[PDB]
């Protein structure tokens, strides 16, 4: 029955996680300006490409 | 209203539920005819002024002890030559005074008097509630 | 054949049905009890304190 | 510290979830010890911490104690991933601090 | 030996209907030798606790006392014929564990066994360590 | 069992592990188990009459 | 009736729409509110609109342009939908919400650049994938002539192009591939994992590695054909980061700072069996699959199982006799011992520190003794039935084949509860003088008894893995499982079993709090918080319990 | 009054009432030897009086309950500090199902397997330690209160009914319907049946219907109605019973009867059922029943007994003929000796009304003393006759009843599987069964095993002279026993006391049980 009990341990911290993952979700949308520099940074990827 | 400790835990009282109130009711009818087919028997009655005015405040039993050396003395002591049955109705207020008496004695009281003052059943030998 | 044996085997049967059925009972609430319980979470004790209960009163001297 | 832990835990455990088995248990008293003696080492004025450090040395030797008697090869097994010395107690040990 | 040291403290209440004590399988034979000698009116066993159901007599208990002999930290053994001398003239138990079983000083005697001396129940003053 | 030594307590060892959580002792649990595999309360009479 | 308005619980409009696509993009604008006034919503409404055709080529939106679109596109009004405002928990508006398959996955927000949105909507169609896209060069053309119907720059061009030209991602690719791991989608999982091992996309690899280990394994697992264990081998060993656990035959043939690191080194990737339901129910059905061979024949085993009864020595030699060499080798094949997830890296350590036992005296392989060969041919045909599908069936064969070594084979044969179990509290003597002959007869697995797998925690035994790898497989909360679990506790005779153990000591470590002596206020010890182990309940100590003013949640 | 709760309002629940609510299992929780409480029989210790619970798991009562309650029984009544004992159940559904089915089945199973048909020792070791346990219950030397807090089917009420206080209460249900599966009334079930007025007990065991509550008061089954809450008062209260004289403490023990209900079922019906059940013979009661139903009266009374025959007579067609007439053979045997002492004795009715009266009260006057002992004596007689009467015709029917087998068999198939339902379908000389038994001493039926002469050398039921007063080991104290011999020196005969000992002895017997059922299974070879 361990097994068992083990199989359920694992789902418990899953949905554990699950949670955390959505915070951070929420955090990162709030961040504007991080956002924005990750855009920029690609757009100047892009004109050194070019 | 209140401003004090809840109590949590209720006691039960067996000694004055339904059918310890009929043995009780059965055990002292028996007695109390036993004692009246006998004749010349007479029966003191006790109480307190608060629960009875036209009762005589003296009687043949009362002692009314005036010393100080004589404090622990009884008030009912020779209660036993005149009587054959005291029936008490405040068995809390004459503890004292019924315990070790030479006559049976028929208490009359409340499951609440009864559990706060246990005691009370070494002076009562028959009880009604 | 024994229809003493017959229904001892029957009632042994119906028995083992029965404790399985229990069993996979059992086995669901406490499975349910203990998952609402990591569910939930964390209370925190806001009650009075215990500084009355820090010390003791044992019994005193010797045979304590 | 957490994720050190962790990974011992991995390299030592029974099962996945396996926290409390005796090997498991000394790794991560073994990694407590370390943390605290380095916060020592750092904050050498925090003595609430000495004593902290001088329990769990005492609950590490006893984890030691129980899983040599419980299981010899997996003590041997995880004295020698530890890297820590293994103390045998075949008998009981002696009065002299020089012993 | 701990546990039946214990319980010991469970049996000598006054004023209670029933009392729990640890379990052990020494103190459930110990219980046997008490119901079977008539000083409790019962016992059961319920996981790590038992629950003594005491029994009284005219208000008094049963057992009026009880007298460690044999200790976790000290055997007391006694040959037969130091046995008798010890329990000479006394109505009190005195508990025995022998490889017989745990019985009574009297079964002991009889018997001619050595036994290894645990307690004394209403054995008025009668002790020698 | 007085004397429990070191001699005493290696030659008194049933078994590697004392699975006390593996023993057999009645319990009220297992019989109220058995009995819902096989308790209402009421209320004292009165006898008003 | 759209799946949106279903899922808020209501019949709010959708005026979007008046073989369904697998991402929904919803349009959520508050038109209603200034119907005179064209406010911002109307201008992003009329760039939409001018947009979208554009963008997406076809040989709000018309009928055929919103069929050719790749994605399900439709409109909300926040508004006036109620239901569907509290649903979507828009923070504000207009705003694209992106839907994978009844998911959300990505929302745009008011006020994002042409970039951002070009990139949204590629996303979109990426994922979501007559139909056409334009060019990345022509994108920005593009985009200029929606502004200014609606109504560029040198560094606008190239981004628009760049982010156009950009192909699918890590997010993307990782979350279409875990639906159809779960969809059991073979084709797809099959592409997905290709692309993802696609050489361009290895600079992915620390965020794909696990992933595409555990669609590699499920892909050969779910092979129509019995999975082929030296394959599994490979990958198995690759998840765990080593093969010390694997069957012996499919096992394949300086400086302080570094050496002192060296120990927290650890190559398996263990977070994602301790973290994700499915990894570790497919290393269990993994390790299920292992544990039967592939030229076992169906009808030889079945006549086998029907013909063995572990204990018939009458009919034993013919059994033997008439085994077939495939047959005779899978029986002798290797099989688990411990679930490959336990007892990793140390499974080489040797185990040292009974009566009499069902197994034949001597024996050392499986054909030595009847009841190990019964018990090898359920084991198989357990297994082939758990690859099959029938779980039910391969439960029972399962649970069979481990009563047959724990209990005896008449025991097992009764297929019900023990009519007696011995050794209780108090044991009648009918039972004791009914308890048959088999009753010193005790043990399992073959070398090691139940005597010896109560001493040791690192004792190995197949059968007993066998079930323990079929209930990892599927689930505790599984009906089949929880039923196969309560059938076995029955059967075994250990229900309604009640653990009687006292409680710990409260003598606890370091001491009683103390206050330093002196001016200084300090704690020598503890604090003014601290609860002595001799106290009474906190149910007990505050009664009233938490106000009605009093935070229900107190993380800060 | 308009809206608010009031005490005199009815339904006003009372709040303490609900609270203070008790579950009446919990009252013997504290009876045991080791204290598991899975003995059979319980005994708790008491001062002045013995309390004895049956506590097996079905309510089923077997040869170790049997022997259990026996020994308790004779230690209490031996013990003169046990001024008088109780009697009672720890389940929650029965007080006694009686012998149990299942060993019956197998008993007879036992006897029709071997081509002879012998006796088996097992079955006539059963069946003499019932006669011997119910000659105790019913012949008890103290003041002996059993209980029937709960419903007794089978044969398991004789225990309660043939106790000096006998007493019931509300849920003293009483089915007594062992025509049901072939088998007849046993343990003094007869008598007590017989003992009733009229045909009532006669209708009850061949009909078998269910009387609850007071009616058995008015019936006469059960003598007083005393509510359970008077067992921990008796077992509190027992300590004036040796404050007081013998007679006293008797005539305390009354203040616990109560006053039944005046309902009666079968008020208006014990006519009816005397008519109908005063024949000499089944067919004879069947054509009466017959004939009432086809009486063709439109009145009221003629509807109303037309409607009861075809029930009685619908209830009868379902049981086992030879049950039935052997059931009716002994009750009426039962009966017509009653009928014959008392008209020997020339007692007229109302004389023996007042002597039955003073088994109801303890008698305060010598002409009621002199009448209890009249009674005393009758019922001594018939109880030992009906029991006798009732060994013979159990241990014939062992031997040819396959009705009883099948019966058997479709009662625990009913009983475990609901929809096993199925009625057996069933294929008289009251002599045949009624005759004397053959033994084996240096008498016409079938043959013992010879193992039984070591027991009992006459399968014939007879009282074994019993001693009332303790047994010591001390030369002094076995002195003063009125048993005491000056001649051996001994206060019992050790020779006998030994097979007695023997006798009553679960270890003896469960071993002989044991090896007889694997003979049994061996017999399945050959």
């Amino acid at each position: 029955e361990k097994k068992v009990t083990q199989s359920l341990q694992t789902a418990r911290v899953s949905r554990r996680k699950v949670a955390h993952v959505l915070w951070l979700k929420k955090l990162q949308d709030s961040s504007d300006f991080l956002q924005e520099q990750e855009e920029a940074a690609r757009g100047v990827a892009a004109l050194a490409r070019a | 209203m209140n401003f004090n400790r809840i109590p949590t835990r209720l006691s039960t009282h067996y000694v004055c539920d339904p059918y310890t109130t009929l043995m009780h009711y059965r055990r002292t009818f028996k007695f109390l005819q036993a004692l009246k087919a006998k004749p010349n028997c007479r029966a003191l009655c006790l109480g307190n002024k608060n629960q009875v005015i036209s009762w005589p405040k003296h009687f043949d039993g009362l002692t009314v002890v005036t010393s100080a050396v004589a404090a622990q003395s009884s008030i009912l002591s020779s209660a036993s030559v005149y009587y054959s049955l005291i029936i008490c109705l405040d068995p809390v207020l004459f503890a004292k005074h019924l315990y070790r008496i030479n006559v049976p004695v028929l208490g009359v009281c409340t499951p609440r008097e009864i559990h706060e003052h246990p005691e009370i059943l070494k002076v009562i030998d028959y009880l009604l509630p | 054949e024994s229809f003493f044996l017959s229904l001892c085997e029957l009632e042994q049967k119906k028995r083992t049905e029965r404790a399985i059925q229990h069993s996979q009972d059992l086995w669901k609430k406490r499975t349910a009890a203990k998952d609402a319980h990591s569910e939930k979470t964390p209370e925190l004790y806001d009650g009075p304190f215990w500084l009355k209960f820090w010390r003791r009163k044992k019994r005193p001297g010797a045979r304590g | 510290h957490s994720w050190r832990k962790l990974q011992l835990c991995r390299l030592l455990q029974r099962r996945p979830f396996d926290t409390g088995s005796p090997a498991v248990q000394l790794a991560c008293l073994t990694e407590k010890i370390l943390n605290v003696r380095a916060h020592l080492l750092r904050h050498f004025r925090d003595q609430q911490k000495k004593k902290v450090l001088s329990i769990w040395l005492s609950r590490r030797h006893r984890v030691m104690k129980y899983l040599y008697r419980v299981d010899f090869n997996l003590y041997k097994y995880v004295c020698q991933q530890l890297r820590i010395k293994c103390v045998r107690f075949a008998i009981p040990d002696s009065r002299d601090r020089q012993r | 030996m701990q546990r039946a040291c214990e319980m010991v403290v469970s049996l000598l209440r006054v004023d209670a209907l029933s009392q729990r004590c640890p379990f052990h399988v020494l103190n459930v034979q110990i219980l046997d030798l008490l119901q079977r000698e008539g000083l409790i009116r019962g016992f059961k066993v319920d996981g790590t606790k038992i629950d003594i159901l005491l029994k009284h007599y005219k208000g008094a208990p049963v057992i009026r006392n009880i007298r460690v002999v044999s200790k976790p930290s000290r055997d007391i053994w006694l040959t037969p014929h130091e046995l008798k001398f010890r329990t000479r003239f006394n109505t009190g138990l005195w508990i025995m564990q022998t490889s017989c079983g745990v019985i009574s000083h009297r079964d002991c005697l009889r018997m001619g066994i050595g036994g290894k001396m645990l307690m004394a129940i209403n054995n008025g003053y009668q002790h020698f360590c | 069992r007085l004397h429990n030594s070191h001699q005493a307590r290696v030659l008194r060892r049933r078994h590697v592990y004392r699975d006390k959580h593996l023993d057999h002792v009645p319990t009220e649990r297992a019989r109220q188990l058995a009995e819902q595999r096989s308790r209402v309360k009421l209320e004292k009479e009165k006898f008003l009459r | 009736s759209h799946w949106l308005a279903r899922r808020a619980r209501g019949s709010r409009l959708a005026t979007g729409r008046s073989e369904s696509k697998p991402v929904t993009v919803v349009y959520a604008h508050a038109s209603s509110m200034e119907t005179t006034r064209p406010a911002s919503s109307a201008s992003l409404s009329r760039f939409l609109s001018n947009l979208l055709p554009r963008l997406f080529l076809f040989p709000f939106l018309s009928p055929s342009q919103r069929q050719s679109l790749p994605f399900n596109f439709v409109t909300v009004d926040v508004a006036a939908e109620p239901r569907l405002g509290a649903f979507l928990a828009l923070p504000s508006v207009p705003a694209l919400v992106c839907f994978y398959r009844k998911k959300l996955y990505s929302v745009l927000a008011p006020g994002a650049s042409d970039v951002a949105l070009l990139r949204f909507l590629k996303e979109a169609a990426d994922l979501s994938e007559v139909c056409s896209r334009v060019s990345p060069e022509n994108v920005a053309e593009a985009v200029h002539g929606a502004r200014v119907a609606a109504a560029l720059t040198e560094t606008e061009a190239v981004a628009l192009e760049g982010a156009w030209a950009e192909r699918k991602d890590v997010q993307c690719l990782l979350t279409q591939l875990g639906v159809a791991m779960t969809r059991e989608q073979a084709e797809e999982v099959q592409t997905l994992k290709n692309e993802l091992v696609a050489e361009d996309r290895s600079e992915d690899a620390v965020l794909t590695g696990g992933r595409r280990l555990f669609a590699e394994l499920q892909l050969q697992l779910t092979g129509d054909s019995p999975p082929d264990r030296e394959a599994l081998s490979t990958l198995l060993s690759d998840i765990l980061g080593s093969a010390l656990s694997l069957p012996e035959s499919l096992q394949p043939p300086t400086g302080y700072a570094e050496q002192w690191a060296s120990l927290y080194q650890i190559e398996g990737y263990w977070n994602e069996l301790e973290t994700s339901p499915v990894c570790a129910r497919l290393l269990a059905k993994a390790t299920v699959a292992l544990f039967d061979h592939e030229q076992v024949n169906l009808q030889e085993l079945d006549l086998c199982i029907d013909r063995a009864s572990g204990e018939d020595d009458e009919e034993w030699p013919s059994i033997r006799a008439s085994l077939s060499e495939s047959l005779k080798t899978a029986l002798n094949a290797d099989e688990p011992v411990r679930p490959l997830d336990e007892a990793v890296h140390y499974a080489h350590l040797t185990m040292k520190n009974l009566r009499p036992s069902f197994f034949f005296l001597g024996s050392t392989a499986v054909l030595d003794c009847p009841l190990r060969t019964a018990s090898r041919l359920r084991r198989l045909k357990a297994a082939r039935l758990f690859h099959g599908g029938a779980y039910e069936e391969a439960l029972k064969f399962a649970v069979f084949a481990y009563r047959l070594e724990c209990q005896g084979p008449v025991e097992t044969r009764r297929a019900a509860a023990p009519e007696h179990v011995l050794g209780k509290w108090r044991d009648e003597e009918a039972a004791l003088l009914a308890v048959d002959s088999s009753h010193d007869k005790v043990g399992g697995n073959g070398t090691e008894d139940l005597f010896d797998q109560m001493a040791c925690a690192r004792a190995g035994w197949p059968a007993r893995t066998l079930l323990m790898a079929m209930y990892m497989a599927l689930g505790a909360k599984h009906p089949a499982v929880q039923r196969s679990r309560a059938e076995l506790e029955v059967l075994l005779g250990t229900d309604g079993f009640v653990p009687v153990v006292f409680p710990h000591t409260r003598a606890r470590a370091g001491g009683k709090p103390i206050m330093m002596r002196g001016k200084s206020g300090k704690w020598h010890w503890l604090g003014p918080y601290w609860k002595p182990p001799w106290a009474p309940s906190n149910k007990a100590r505050w009664p009233t319990g938490p106000e009605e003013w009093a935070w229900s949640d107190p993380t800060r | 009054v308009r809206t608010g709760f009031f005490r005199t309002d009815p339904g006003f629940i009372d709040p303490e009432d609900v609270l203070f609510a008790e579950d009446p299992v919990r009252t013997w929780s504290h009876a045991d030897g080791g204290g598991d409480l899975a003995e059979e029989v319980l005994e708790r210790s008491n001062v002045g009086m013995g309390t004895c619970i049956l506590n097996n798991a079905s309510g089923v009562l077997n040869m170790k309950g049997l022997c259990g309650l026996f020994r308790k029984l004779r230690d209490l009544e031996v013990n003169p500090l046990k001024r008088f004992v109780v009697l009672t159940s720890r389940h929650r559904h029965f007080f006694s199902t009686g012998f149990d089915l299942k060993e019956l089945l197998f008993l007879a199973e036992l006897t029709q397997k071997s081509t002879e048909k012998t006796i088996p020792l097992v079955a006539l070791w059963q069946l003499r330690n019932l006669c011997d346990v119910a000659y105790l219950v019913h012949n008890y030397t103290k003041p002996l209160i059993v209980l029937m807090n709960g419903a007794t089917a089978g044969s398991g009420a004789s225990l309660c009914c043939l106790a000096n206080r006998s007493a019931a209460y509300h849920s003293s249900s009483f089915t007594c319907d062992p025509t049901a599966y072939g088998w007849i009334p046993d343990s003094g079930m007869s008598f007590v049946l017989a003992n009733l007025r009229g045909s009532l007990g006669v209708f009850l065991a061949l009909t078998g219907h269910t009387l609850s509550g007071p009616d058995l008061i008015w019936s006469g089954l059960c003598k007083h109605w005393i509510s359970p809450e008077a067992l921990p008062f008796l077992e509190l209260t027992a300590e004036k019973q040796l404050e007081v004289s013998e007679r006293e403490a008797a005539v305390l023990l009354e203040e616990h009867f109560l006053d039944a209900p005046d309902a009666y079922s079968l008020d208006d019906w014990e006519e009816v059922i005397h008519e109908h059940f005063d024949a000499p013979t089944v067919a004879e009661v069947r054509a009466r029943l017959k004939a009432t139903a086809s009486r063709q009266s439109t009145s009221v009374e003629g509807q109303l007994h037309a409607a009861w025959a075809r029930a009685v007579l619908d209830r009868l067609a379902r049981r086992s003929p030879l049950a039935a007439d052997v059931t009716f053979a002994l009750i009426r045997t039962v009966q017509q000796l009653k009928k014959q002492i008392i008209q020997d004795a020339g007692i007229f009715r109302s004389e023996w009304h007042k002597i039955r009266r003073t088994g109801l009260s303890v008698p305060f006057t010598l002409q009621g003393d002199c009448r209890k002992q009249i009674l005393e004596a009758v019922e001594d007689r018939l109880v030992q006759e009906a029991l006798q009467l009732e060994l013979r015709a159990a241990l014939r029917l062992l031997a040819w009843s396959t009705d009883t087998i099948d019966g058997l068999r479709s009662e625990c198939a009913g009983r475990l599987n609901p929809e096993y339902a199925y009625r057996p379908q069933w294929k008289f000389h009251k002599e045949s069964y009624l005759t004397p038994l053959q033994d084996f001493f240096p008498r016409a039926g079938p043959h013992i095993s010879p193992s039984c002469a070591y027991f009992f050398p006459t399968p014939e039921f007879t009282v074994t002279p019993r001693t009332f007063f303790p047994l010591s080991a001390h030369p002094l104290i076995r002195r003063i026993h009125p048993d005491f011999d000056e001649e051996t020196g001994n206060d019992h005969n050790p020779y006998a006391m030994h097979k007695l000992q023997m006798q009553w002895n679960h270890s003896l017997f469960i071993q002989e049980r044991m090896q007889a059922l694997r003979h049994f299974r061996n017999v399945a070879n050959v």
